């Protein structure tokens, strides 16, 4: 009844913190969090692992999850890559963690493709998303797409890399997928603030995450194209090793509370905004 | 073997001609649609003589599958559901055990082995039926005809069911096991025995003659017909936002190509390329 | 809009509200867990009395304070160059609290309800609340 859990930093699902130091610990809301601490780094026994408070979207669904399948967790930060990928074939990340089993289970931002799911099982998507692009204030067709570097002023806009959005992209836009090389970002608040005074022209990632973003944005400066238009519909859902046990179990109490609707007061509380609409 | 129901923004049913084959017709592209032969009863059981007569089918779910199939190379058989409906567990007249019906009990005995419809996933199916990743996200609204907006899921007119406002839903459905599992809701669950349709062309039919005043149903199905037979709106947001994923039977080892198949679908965007086929 | 106002229903630092410190509220706002981050909020910014927040929102320096409605729209009804805004989401009694061993707990309750059939509450907010 004891899983490992780990994720890290993506702002209105995971949150970061140091504990109340008037407290020792902090508020609830918040599970106890550590560093990716292996042989080498475990920083001796004097600080075993330095105390962090971890809250937010992720965190209250996989409470919820406990609470309901009761079984407990250890969570741990990841360090060695953000999520993973098949960096020389070897993957990294929650999905290096779990298919070489440093880790039992995996939540977060996980972007749910093939290639992931073959080498790692997922559960049903507890929450819906895709590719979007957000300019500040057309289509996958249009030139400024389909060949942005053939007419015009060069058109600037990119995306990080070593992503899910960048291995479809080169899985089907290699010529698109070399001019957005040269425009990565080192992350997505850097490319918002870029775009803020015009670095770049717009940004392609989650929607879920430019939802976020302009629905708190001062500017409200929108997506590309009105609801989005969101392209590869995919989900988050939760990462299991391969034919682990769990998967019943998880799928099923996942999909009743779904459908008990108090998702959607998470996501009303979570990632709502102001000038959404 | 391939059951399902006749829904037209995803199943289209036609007769076909004396011959016995489908017609020649062609996209606004000029490639044909392509069809099948899916028997089955004509028209609805009690209102029909029970003839299981073979009709033209194609559309969304067809070419889907059509694509599926070509990927994993199977002949297949094509037949919709005998009773119409979706189903779920009953204790039915005379019986004890709450049973299935619709093709998810066609399936559990064994008639058909996989299921290729809008099918909703639900809690409540997922204990019986392998559901498969998600191929399509859609929801859960409100229609009327053409002044009193509805107020989605939270207007008390709702609440507090009046004889002035009549509004039901399709029974053995899944907007019908959503609406019992909410106790909080049953009262409108206890409008929805008075009211409740058996399928989508009457129900919406009735919206545009005004016998209904407001039809709870899919997201996709509604935007769909306003897209093509305007006059009538969607009010409210989607209040249960969910998908529409293939089914299939539980442990098959199927499962598993057919997830990676509609996710590399969804890589290159081809089910994209299908709903604008489908849905200008 | 009242307090469902992401403004309000997710923190924002360009945006400022308190109430005082040591107060009802204060407990609301603790007991309220999933609005703790609002709390977060309260601790940085949380007055002592009612008149320096109400020249300090006159000065814009506060942009909005939740209190209690009765004094609230009593100022808005006399000054006029402030607005009210959000219902009375949390209903509740200004009564005369005390000691539980003291036996004048029911005369009082039965005199003040005396009181109310007789409206002598009403004459005194016709007297100080209502002709403004
Ligand atoms: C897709 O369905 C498949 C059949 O239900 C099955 O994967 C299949 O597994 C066999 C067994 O390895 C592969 O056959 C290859 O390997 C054998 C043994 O080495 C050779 O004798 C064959 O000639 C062939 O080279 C199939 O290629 C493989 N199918 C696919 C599509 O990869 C799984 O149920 C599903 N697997 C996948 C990857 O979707
Ligand atoms: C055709 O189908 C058979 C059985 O389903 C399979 O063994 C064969 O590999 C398929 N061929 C192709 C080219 O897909």
């Amino acid at each position: 009844r004891h899983l490992t859990v780990a994720t890290l930093e993506e702002r209105p699902f995971v949150i970061v913190e140091s504990p109340d130091p008037g407290t020792g610990g902090c508020v609830p809301n918040t599970v106890p969090c550590r560093r990716q601490s292996n042989h080498t780094f475990s920083s001796g026994d004097l600080t075993p692992y330095t105390k962090l408070c971890c809250k937010g979207f992720c965190i209250d669904i996989l409470k919820k999850l406990a609470k309901v399948v009761k079984f407990s967790y250890d969570l741990y930060l990841v360090t060695n890559g953000k999520h993973g990928k098949r960096v020389r074939g070897v993957w990294n990340g929650m999905i290096g963690e779990v298919y070489y089993k440093r880790a039992d289970m995996a939540i977060g931002s996980l972007t749910i493709n093939e290639e992931r799911s073959e080498i790692i099982d997922f559960s049903v998507p507890f929450v819906e998303t895709g590719i979007s692009v957000m300019v500040s204030r057309s289509g996958l067709s249009d030139k400024k797409f389909q060949r942005p570097q053939d007419q015009y002023p060069p058109f600037r806009f990119g995306t990080v890399p070593n992503g899910s959005t960048e291995r479809n992209i080169r899985s089907n836009y290699r010529d698109m997928h070399t001019h957005m090389v040269k425009f990565n970002q080192r992350s997505v608040e850097d490319a918002l603030t870029s775009l803020k005074m015009g670095k770049l022209d717009a940004f392609i990632y989650d929607a879920a995450v430019l939802n976020y973003m302009a629905g708190k944005d001062e500017g409200c400066k929108l997506v590309t194209i009105g609801s989005g238009k969101v392209f590869a519909t995919t989900g988050y859902g939760i990462a299991m090793q391969k034919d682990s046990h769990w998967k019943r179990a998880i799928d099923l109490a996942l999909l009743q509370l779904l459908g008990d609707g108090e998702t959607q007061k998470l996501e009303t509380v979570w990632l709502s905004g102001i000038c959404q609409n | 073997k391939i059951v399902t129901i006749h829904q037209e923004p995803f199943v289209y049913v036609k007769p076909t001609m004396s011959d016995g084959t489908c017609k020649e017709e062609f996209t606004v592209n000029g490639d044909p649609v392509k069809k099948v032969i899916c028997t089955g009863p004509n028209d609805t059981s009690p209102g029909s003589p029970r003839h299981t007569v073979p009709q033209c089918c194609y559309g969304f779910c067809i070419d889907l599958l059509i694509k599926l199939a070509r990927t994993m190379n199977f002949t297949y058989e094509v037949h919709l559901v005998a009773d119409g409906k979706f189903g779920t567990q009953e204790r039915v007249n005379n019986s004890n055990k709450k049973e299935w019906n619709g093709m998810m009990g066609e399936l559990l005995s064994g008639q058909a082995d996989m299921i290729v419809a809008p099918l909703t996933i639900n809690n409540e199916r997922a204990q019986y039926i392998e559901f498969s990743k998600p191929f399509k996200y859609q929801g859960l609204t409100i229609l009327v005809k053409k002044e009193e907006r509805i107020t989605g899921i939270n207007d008390p007119r709702l609440r507090n069911p009046s004889d002035k406002f009549i509004y039901a839903t399709v029974k053995q459905s899944s907007v019908d096991i959503y609406f019992r599992r909410q106790v909080e809701l049953s009262t409108m669950y206890r409008h929805m025995e008075k009211h409740n349709y058996e399928s989508a062309a009457e129900a919406i039919q009735a919206v545009r003659d005004n016998k209904l005043h407001a039809f709870i149903w899919d997201s996709a199905v509604l935007e769909f017909e306003a897209s093509q037979k305007c006059d009538l709106v969607t009010t409210g947001e989607l209040f249960f936002r969910s998908g529409f994923g293939i089914g299939m039977r539980k442990d098959s080892p199927w499962k598993q190509n057919v997830s990676l198949s509609i996710l590399k679908s969804h890589e290159n965007g081809f089910m994209e390329d299908l709903d604008k086929t489908w849905v200008r | 809009t009242g307090i469902n106002d992401p403004r309000l229903r997710n923190p924002s630092d360009k945006f400022i509200y308190a109430t005082v410190k040591q107060s009802s509220v204060d407990i609301y706002f603790r007991r309220q867990v999933e609005l703790s981050t609002m709390y977060r909020h309260m601790e940085k910014h949380n007055y002592e009395s009612a008149a320096e927040a109400i020249q300090a929102v006159r000065d814009n320096k506060l942009h909005a304070f939740i209190w209690d409605s009765a004094v609230l729209e009593f100022e808005a009804s006399q000054k006029c160059d402030l607005v009210t805004t959000g219902e009375l989401f949390f209903r509740s009694g200004f009564g005369i609290g005390m000691r539980k061993d003291s036996p004048w707990k029911q005369n009082v309750s039965l005199s003040i309800l005396k009181s109310h059939e007789n409206g002598f509450m009403e004459d005194l907010d016709k007297t100080w609340v209502r002709y403004q």
